[PDB]
RNA sequence: GACACGGUCCAGACUCCUACGGGAGGCAGCAGUGGGGAAUAUUGCACAAUGGGCGCAAGCCUGAUGCAGCCAUGCCGCGUG
RNA sequence: CCCGCAGAAGAAGCACCGGCUAACUCCGUGCCAGCAGCCGCGGUAAUACGGAGGGUGCAAGCGUUAAUCGGAAUUACUGGGC
């Protein structure tokens, strides 16, 4: 199936994910249809600290796609502050 | 690494004063500067038009205190930017905060400001920072740590810069003991004696 | 600013130094006065070298700052960060046997060690020695074999000593064998006690008085004024007075039982050292102090390395080497040399440096002697005559082996008779072996080990000839007639 | 092939076993690689003290 | 430099380019070249000529001669 | 969904076990050994995070992956006042 | 990542110096020993070989070799000739 999931970007101790739409058979980085946003557990107040299209959220998931814990929980938590 | 060794060799090599001395003395009375280093330098031999561009380079690499690879970076950045090269590169080098904070007054040789900024004695907008090739940017604002606000090489800093000319980008206070950098200079308000083209065709080759 | 004082400079001295250096080394005000110093106070020349110690005598007479410099110091560093424990516990003994007849190389052994499927092996000669922690009645002793036969005679050596009690097999029929009798001084040498049985008495025809009689002929005391000899009688295959020999030994290591450090830093022997595929390098090492573990760094000789794994004798995993007790171990860096000290070290990054500086020195030194040789004889070699060389490459399972070997062949060497061997090396025959006896006019020998396809490749394609032995008895007389084929 | 030696005085024999490297000499016609001094049994050239690194002779000890 | 062993020898005879084949006193041919300094002095050697040769360790098959005799 | 790295059958070579009657094997997966070469490493810790398989879930598995050890191999910043 | 302790205290080598190409003088040998990328040094006046003093360039690195492109308009389409 296709899904939204957490690629790993960035340098030790330095995480960047990129929220990405995929096929669950490929690998963490491999092939992927659509890059949606980003997020970083790091940044400091003084930047943005994350970022979704919600858009194509909707579109995927009514396609039929599903979404991982982490994914989920961020989409809850913009939706809070948005 | 950074060059130990004695300093009026490099000025006599040069055969110009190259202010790596307090000055609480002449020049004069302390080498005879004519003569080149070394049991032959009483001869003046011929210089070819590569030897006087190394020279030159040298020249400018000697007084900012800069290692080789360093400067390739600097010529490197200078070459990406707009504008003239040498005006560019010029104010690269003056960039740096160990020629800033000389510049500003707080110390007597380059060599002596390093040191201090290495030692973790002075903050750019209220934040220590150590290292000496820092970049610099324009309205921030520079001072020294109470802590080493004591020193009193830095009180005789403060007042043996007095003697020398003032700069006209830069602005300082000896009632705070801090100084705000304006605004970054062009090549007008820097010496004469600095010859850019021959930096430049050399490096180009 | 300036007072009046004499030179009292900080001066760093080598181990060995000169005048004409000796003179701006210290900057002294006397230029010459400094020379008429050393020619005043001993034999000395304007060209003379004087030696560290002399030069801090010499730094001593000038009052000067002296700094002495040695190049010895990275052994010392590396032995002060050695641990040192000031606990001693009782050890067990270490003892060696020197039969050198396959009856008193194993049956003495078989009837106390569990079985003799280890004499199952042919050659009939005990081709390697063995190490076995037995313990025997309440008592843990260390048993060690001997091969005891042809030019194994510097193999017994390495073993002579490092044990504690010596014994051994007296044939009353043959009185004392030849390389029995070169084995014993080794121990009465030592200074080591001695004790002996009479072994193989199952025979009725013995003559164990005219034996205990000839003990003071032997060159040694007779027990019955209580001197060093035992008239400890055993038997190889009824076997009575073996438990006997096991009271005796009992008796003399109460007599002996000394106590060594039981914790911490453990330093041992190389007794046995070969090349197996998994394994690699193979380390048994007897460890006479301390406490081996996975992990230690471990340097012997100018090799080294971490013990990845240690087992016993029936190859079963060990978490530790009990000190007094044989392990086999790998993680060496390559074949330890026979005989090393084998010593625990504290940090990683220094023992690198430590063998390197070993090796180096070592080769300076062996190229030294082969090149003075080769230049110094040369044009004395300008004359010729008559001269058999044989020129042989060796492959052997383990280093004594190698050494031995070598050693026999070297040995037979006559004035016109020559076995020049090329090189020789432990493990399989490869193709740098192939190619160099195929380079010179040798043969490749393979003694108790094979060879592989590279190796095989070129031969084939070559037509060298390899050799192939297990006994060491029929690979002398092979090559005896060899050498002896040559002539006229 | 042929390898021309560097430094005054050599250490090889009719079996020795070398490092050799790039480079050649004019003079002797075809000569086209130079042996390495200080690598495996051709030792360094004995007392000099200017260019240590090329022939490979260490440091002179204090 | 290091010390050269010296002998003396014949001419036996005379090879292209000043190159010439050697007996010595001990009864071992060599092959032996001018020095410069002949080269200078315009001396010539011919077959039969009582000559002086040094040689090397490095290489006893060649020889080098350097003083010629009457 | 394969004509299937850690599945099956046949043939070949090679290695190993044996009562000789017969049997077993496939690191170009992670470490590691031998050999070749001028030349290239630790038989490490953990599923805390990302991702994957199974389950309702708790949870289990993962030498992927996260982190560590060795190496002046390189880029880069600092000191030896 | 921060604070305290003591002490200049625990820390600089490599290559080059005849022209190309930045930087010279003496001693030791005497077309020898040797250097060399090329032209070429060395036969008793060697800034070119070895040592020393001085100098030049890089720097926790410095050199040699291997290899691709450039210099080569020396495969020339841009851009060569008979
Ligand atoms: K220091
Ligand atoms: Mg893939
Ligand atoms: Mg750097
Ligand atoms: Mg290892
Ligand atoms: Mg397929
Ligand atoms: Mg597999
Ligand atoms: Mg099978
Ligand atoms: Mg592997
Ligand atoms: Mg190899
Ligand atoms: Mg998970
Ligand atoms: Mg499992
Ligand atoms: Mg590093
Ligand atoms: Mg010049
Ligand atoms: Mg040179
Ligand atoms: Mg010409
Ligand atoms: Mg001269
Ligand atoms: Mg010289
Ligand atoms: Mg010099
Ligand atoms: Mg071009
Ligand atoms: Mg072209
Ligand atoms: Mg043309």
């Amino acid at each position: 199936m296709v899904t939204i999931r957490l690629a790993r970007h960035g340098a030790k101790k330095r995480p960047f994910y990129q929220v990405v739409v995929a096929d669950s058979r490929n690998a963490r980085n491999g092939r992927f249809i659509e890059r949606v946003g980003f997020f970083n557990p790091i940044a400091s107040e003084k930047e943005e600290g994350t970022r979704l299209d919600l858009d194509r959220i909707a579109h995927w998931v009514g396609q039929g796609a599903t979404i991982s814990d982490r994914v989920a929980a961020l989409i809850k938590e913009v939706n809070k502050a948005a | 690494a950074r060059y130990l060794g004695p300093k009026l060799k490099l000025s006599r090599r040069e055969g110009t004063d190259l202010f790596l001395k307090s000055g609480v003395r002449a020049i004069d009375t302390k080498c005879k500067i004519e003569q080149a280093p070394g049991q032959h330098g009483a001869r003046k031999p011929r210089l070819s038009d590569y030897g006087v561009q190394l020279r030159e380079k040298q020249k400018v690499r000697r007084i900012y205190g800069v290692l080789e690879r360093q400067f390739r970076n600097y010529y490197k950045e200078a070459a990406r930017l707009k504008g003239n090269t040498g005006e560019n590169l010029l104010a690269l080098l003056e960039g740096r905060l160990d020629n800033v904070v000389y510049r500003m007054g707080f110390g007597a040789t380059r060599a002596e400001a390093r040191q201090l900024v290495s030692h973790k004695a002075i903050m750019v907008n209220g934040r220590v920072v150590n290292i000496a090739s820092y970049q610099v940017s324009p309205n921030d604002v520079v001072s020294i740590r109470e802590k080493a606000k004591k020193q009193s090489r830095v009180k005789a800093a403060l007042e043996l810069a007095e003697q020398r000319e003032k700069p006209t980008w830069l602005e300082v206070d000896a009632g705070k003991m801090e100084g705000t950098f304006k605004r970054k200079p062009e090549r007008s308000d820097l010496s004469a004696d600095i010859n850019e083209h021959l930096i430049v065709e050399l490096y180009s080759k | 600013q300036k007072p009046a004082q004499a030179v009292n400079r900080d001066v760093v001295i080598g181990e060995t130094i000169t005048v004409g250096e000796l003179a701006n080394k210290m900057a002294v005000k006397g230029s010459q006065v400094i020379k008429a110093m050393m020619k005043l106070g001993a034999m000395a020349t304007i060209n003379q070298v004087i030696d560290q110690e002399t030069a801090q005598l010499v730094a001593e007479e000038m009052g000067h700052k002296v700094i002495l410099r040695r190049e010895n110091e990275l052994e010392e560093a590396v032995m002060s960060d050695r641990d040192t424990g000031a606990a001693a516990e009782p050890r067990a003994p270490v003892v060696t046997i020197m039969g050198h007849v396959d009856h008193g190389k194993t049956s003495l052994l078989d009837y106390i060690r569990s079985t003799k499927v280890a004499s199952g092996e042919a050659g009939g000669i005990t081709q390697h020695i063995g190490a076995y922690h037995v313990e025997t009645e309440n008592g843990m002793i260390t048993f060690l074999d001997t091969p005891g036969h042809a030019a194994f005679t510097s193999m017994r050596a390495r073993g002579a000593q490092a044990t504690d009690i010596v014994v051994l097999v007296v044939a009353a029929d043959d009185g004392v064998m030849p390389q029995t009798i070169e084995a014993i001084q080794h121990a009465k040498a030592a200074q080591v006690p001695v004790v002996v049985a009479v072994n193989k008495i199952d025979k009725p025809e013995a003559d164990p008085d005219r034996v205990k009689n000839e003990l003071s002929q032997y060159g040694i005391l007779p027990e019955e004024w209580g001197g060093e000899s035992q008239f400890v009688h055993v038997s190889a295959k009824a076997g009575t007075g073996i438990d006997e020999l096991l009271d005796a030994i009992l008796l003399q290591a109460e007599v002996l039982e000394l106590k060594a450090v039981r914790k911490g830093m453990a330093s041992g022997a190389v007794i046995e050292s070969f090349l197996d595929k998994g394994r690699g390098p193979v380390a048994t090492v007897l460890v006479r102090e301390g406490t081996l573990h996975k992990g230690d760094i471990v340097l012997c000789g100018f090799e080294y390395g971490r013990v990845r794994a240690m087992r016993n004798e029936l190859g079963q995993e060990v978490l530790e080497a009990g000190p007094s007790i044989p392990v086999e171990i790998l993680g060496l860096s390559g074949v330890p040399a026979a005989g090393d000290e084998v010593t625990v070290v504290r940090d990683e990054k220094k023992a690198r440096e430590v063998a390197l500086y070993r090796q180096g020195k070592f080769r300076e030194v062996k190229l030294a002697r082969q090149q003075k040789s080769k230049l110094e004889n040369m044009f004395a070699n300008m004359t010729e005559g008559e001269v058999h060389e044989v020129n042989i490459v060796l492959k052997a399972d383990v280093q004594g082996s190698v050494e031995a070997i070598s050693d026999s062949l070297l040995k037979l060497s006559t004035d016109e008779v020559k076995v020049k061997i090329i090189g020789s090396g432990v493990g399989g025959i490869t193709e740098t072996d192939a190619t160099l006896a195929a380079a010179s006019n040798a043969i490749l020998v393979g003694f108790n080990v094979r060879a592989d396809a590279s190796a095989r490749k070129v031969i084939e394609a070559e037509s060298l000839d390899l050799r192939y032995y297990s006994v060491i008895y029929n690979l002398i007389d092979e090559v005896k007639a060899a050498m002896s084929g040559m002539l006229s | 092939v042929t390898s021309y030696i560097g430094g005054e005085g050599h250490n090889l024999q009719e079996h020795s076993v070398i490092l050799i490297r790039g480079g050649r000499v004019k003079d002797l016609p075809g000569v086209r690689y130079h042996t390495v001094r200080g690598a495996l049994d051709c030792s360094g050239v004995k007392d000099r003290k200017q260019a240590r690194s090329k022939y490979g002779v260490k440091r002179p000890k204090a | 430099k290091e010390d050269n062993i010296e002998m003396q020898g014949t001419v036996l005879e005379t090879l292209p380019n000043t190159m010439f084949r050697v007996e010595l006193e001990n009864g071992h041919v060599v092959t032996a070249h001018i020095s410069g300094k002949m080269r200078k002095n315009y001396i010539r050697i011919l077959t039969g000529d009582k000559v002086t040769v040094e040689l090397t360790p490095y290489d006893l098959s060649k020889g080098r001669i350097v003083f010629r005799s009457r």
